[PDB]
């Protein structure tokens, strides 16, 4: 009878830039979701593959338990084929997902006065990501031909700009946290079904 | 790489960058003008230093990209923009040299004084004071001490400096390849595009020229009626068939004829529609008015405003310590924050102005998609035009009467409506005549068709065939006569005036069909109708996207100014003043000079 940590990670004190993305396995226990079907805080609880009316029948593999604070409008982009920056250079969904996307807006938690600087992302890259990727480099994007030989040059950008979240702005532009829970499920006894 | 390749990229790093830094600068400026203090006035220099810097030394990097290869409208729009190479092109010394006379000019005209000849000890400056008399005096002795007062002395200390002002700036011009400084001003109306969209710079002057030619039947009549009456009130000085002296029409440069209504009402005993005391009676507050006006735009089908909007504007005068600066004034902060600041007291004059101030908020709101560089308004004029439409359909009878101030009996009748006509007139068509003829001299100044030796003579001469006003006094070389007035000191284009005001008249007819009005267009109103606001909305989200032509097209189905709505609307005027100076002589003999 092991209660999943769910808990312990929605009330955190900070969240992880957009770019440095966690993971956390969540497997041999018993997670309810019924606590959050009825509450309903989340501006969404939009789900895809699993139906949320008591579905929670079915035995699944492992749970991850993906969470970030990005802007407010790009909360769509975390959908399965779609494409702008975030989607292009930051965090990635197979067409083929199957879990749930839950976000809230976190305006007074983040925001700061004189703003706050500690959320990132990375605005430029050389290709695409591929399904579920990392990357943590940091090294100088290029765009010219010519070579940048690692100084800031023409047509030579660093790769993450800051957020800046500040306490008047826009429902667009406010912070919103997002939590992606992954139900991964493969040929195995899958003992992570939560009754 | 194509270059294309190489632009996009840039444009994407200065999008955010530009954004951010903008921002910042914004908001130390609310914060100084709602808390006046010495330590604010230091924050906002500084934060303003850092986005200029960022702006400078960016275009500078992108003079670099040729113009002619990109080949998406959209890239190129943006690309021209940072591209534009004002002012910097000048050498260093000139530069310093033209930032001197820059700022001694506005200096003089603020802190000018003028006094009377009768009592030495009385000095007045102009704000508070020179304007009072002009406003609202009727003795003509007094009013002739001040206008030549202000023009004596503020006047001609301003020749010297104003003639090398043209000089350098005409350099400046040359270097940038456009012809002289008036092409440059002119360049704002100028588009390339493809399919018939092409306006090009010199056409301005010509259409503005056949506009004029047109509205001159209804001016003509218009200046005699307004002779006809004054003559009652200074009987001995005008004379019928002469030009209105200056100095006795309404303000120190004559731009506006409102001044005038008290004199002239043409149906005296019938009085105007004001429902200042109702709302005394039914207790509305400051709020109250803004919130009634949310609700017309509403209605009309564009969206409500924001949370933030309604906590952090200050929308009534502050209490206890702190100070505040006056002006009515709506501000786009950047980044999601729309604020409005203004002291609100109950009076009938506030509602209308709420209206027009709100207006250019929701345009601001509907722009926001388009990337960075393009935010603004297509046209210059087009900002304006689009607050005040929305003011004329709430002054009508018919509205006033659902939000339930009016008494719900009340009946207009044919002599109030005349009253109202009036009094509107004098306000719009007055001003036109004026515009023309200063931008006029100017252009020309520039050009050089005009010698230094003769400015003076010219401006006399202008005024008395297009506008019908004659100098009070004789002038001479020495004086500076145009200089006085506040935009040709502190370096502004004044063609923005003229445009604005073909341009809303040829809106609201074409809105007023699709709500299906029957009458004259002066009752029209365009509430309850979800129509007209999409239509509206289509064009307000393109920004600077598209030409401005394009954009007129959209609502109105045609791609040039035009007159004729204008003289719809005061079209019931017409016919009644046609008969009232039936025995006047309708004109003016450039002749006759008070000089005498
Ligand atoms: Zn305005």
């Amino acid at each position: 009878t092991n209660l999943c940590p769910f808990d312990e990670v929605f009330n955190a004190t900070t969240f992880a830039s957009v770019y440095a993305w966690n993971r956390k396995r969540i497997s041999n226990c018993v997670a309810d979701y019924s606590v959050l079907y009825n509450f309903a805080p989340f501006f969404a609880f939009k789900c895809y593959g699993v139906s949320p009316t008591k579905l929670n029948d079915l035995c699944f593999t492992n749970v991850y338990a993906d969470s970030f604070v990005i802007r407010g409008n790009e909360v769509s982009q975390i959908a399965p084929g779609q494409t702008g920056n975030i989607a292009d250079y930051n965090y990635k969904l197979p067409d083929d997902f199957t879990g749930c996307v839950i976000a809230w807006n976190s305006n007074k938690l983040d925001s700061k006065v004189g703003g706050n600087y500690n959320y990132r992302y990375r605005l430029f890259r050389k290709s695409n990501l591929k399904p579920f990727e990392r990357d943590i480099s940091t090294e100088i994007y290029q765009a010219g031909n010519k070579p940048c030989n690692g100084v800031a040059g023409v047509n030579c950008y660093f790769p993450l700009q800051s957020y800046g979240f500040r306490p008047t702005y826009g429902v667009g532009h406010q912070p919103y946290r997002v939590v992606v829970l992954s139900f991964e499920l493969l040929h195995a006894p899958a003992t992570v079904c939560g009754p | 790489q194509s270059t294309e390749d190489l632009v996009n990229t840039f444009l994407e790093k200065f999008n955010y960058e530009a954004e951010e830094l903008s921002y910042q600068s914004s908001l130390a400026s609310w914060d100084y003008n709602t808390n006046i203090s010495d330590e604010n006035v230091q924050k906002m220099n500084n934060a303003g230093a850092k986005w200029s810097a960022f702006y400078e030394e960016q275009s500078k990097l992108a003079k670099t990209y040729p113009l002619e290869e990109i080949q998406d409208s959209t890239v190129k729009r943006q690309l021209r923009a940072l591209q534009h190479s004002g002012s910097s092109v000048l050498s260093a010394d000139k530069n310093q040299r033209l930032n001197t006379i820059l700022n001694s000019m506005s200096t003089i005209y603020s802190t000018g004084k003028a006094c009377n000849p009768s009592n030495p000890q009385e000095c007045l400056l102009l704000e508070p004071g020179l304007d009072d008399i002009m406003e609202n005096s009727k003795d003509y002795n007094e009013r002739l001490w001040a206008w030549e007062g202000w023009r004596s002395e503020v006047g001609k200390q301003l020749r010297p400096l104003y003639e090398e002002y043209v000089a350098l700036k005409n350099e400046m011009a040359r270097a940038n390849n456009y012809e002289d400084y008036g092409d440059y001003w002119r360049g704002d109306y100028e588009e390339e595009w493809e399919n018939g969209y092409n306006y090009s710079r010199n056409q301005l002057i010509d259409d503005v020229e056949h506009t004029f030619t047109q509205i001159m039947p209804l001016y003509q009549h218009l200046h005699a009626y307004v002779r006809t009456k004054l003559m009652d009130t200074y009987p001995s000085y005008i004379s019928p068939t002469g030009c209105l002296p200056a100095h006795l029409l309404g303000d120190m440069w004559g731009r506006f004829w409102t001044n005038l209504y008290p004199l002239t009402v043409p149906f005296g005993q019938k009085p105007n529609i004001d429902v200042t005391n109702a709302m005394v009676n039914q207790s509305w507050d400051a709020r109250k008015i803004f919130k009634e006006a949310e609700k017309f735009f509403v209605s009309v089908g564009l969206p409500n405003m924001t949370q933030g909007f309604w906590e952090n504007s200050m929308l009534t005068e502050p209490s206890d310590s702190r100070k505040v600066v006056c002006h009515p004034t709506a501000w786009d902060l950047g980044k999601g924050d729309f604020r409005i600041k203004m002291c609100t007291k109950v009076t009938m004059d506030d509602f209308l102005t709420a209206h027009h101030e709100m207006g250019h908020i929701q345009y601001d709101m509907a722009y926001a998609a388009q990337p960075f560089l393009l935010r603004n308004g297509a046209n210059e004029g087009f900002h304006e035009a689009v607050g005040e439409i929305m003011s004329l359909s709430a002054a009508t009878p018919n509205h006033l009467k659902n939000i339930g101030l009016l008494p719900p009996s009340f009946f207009e009748d044919s002599e109030t409506e005349i009253n109202f006509l009036l009094k509107q007139a004098l306000t719009i068509v007055g001003t036109l005549p004026f515009t023309y003829m200063l931008e006029k001299w100017r252009w020309m100044v520039f050009k050089g068709e005009i010698p230094k030796d003769q400015w003076m003579k010219t401006w006399w001469e202008m005024k008395r065939n297009i506008v019908g006003v004659v100098e009070p006094v004789p002038h001479d070389e020495t004086y500076c006569d145009p200089a006085s007035l506040f935009h040709v000191a502190n370096d502004y284009s004044f063609i923005r005036y003229y445009t604005r005001t073909i341009y809303q008249f040829q809106f609201q007819e074409a809105l007023c069909q699709i709500a299906k009005h029957e009458g004259p267009l002066h009752k029209c109103d365009i509430s309850n109708s979800s129509e007209a606001g999409q239509k509206l909305l289509e064009m307000l989200k393109l920004g600077k996207s598209k030409p401005w032509t394009y954009a007129l097209e959209i609502v109105v189905g045609a791609k040039n100014m035009d007159v004729r709505p204008l003289l719809n609307y005061f079209e019931p005027l017409f016919t009644w003043l046609k008969e009232q100076n039936r025995n006047s002589f309708v004109g003016w003999n450039t002749d006759w000079s008070p000089y005498a």
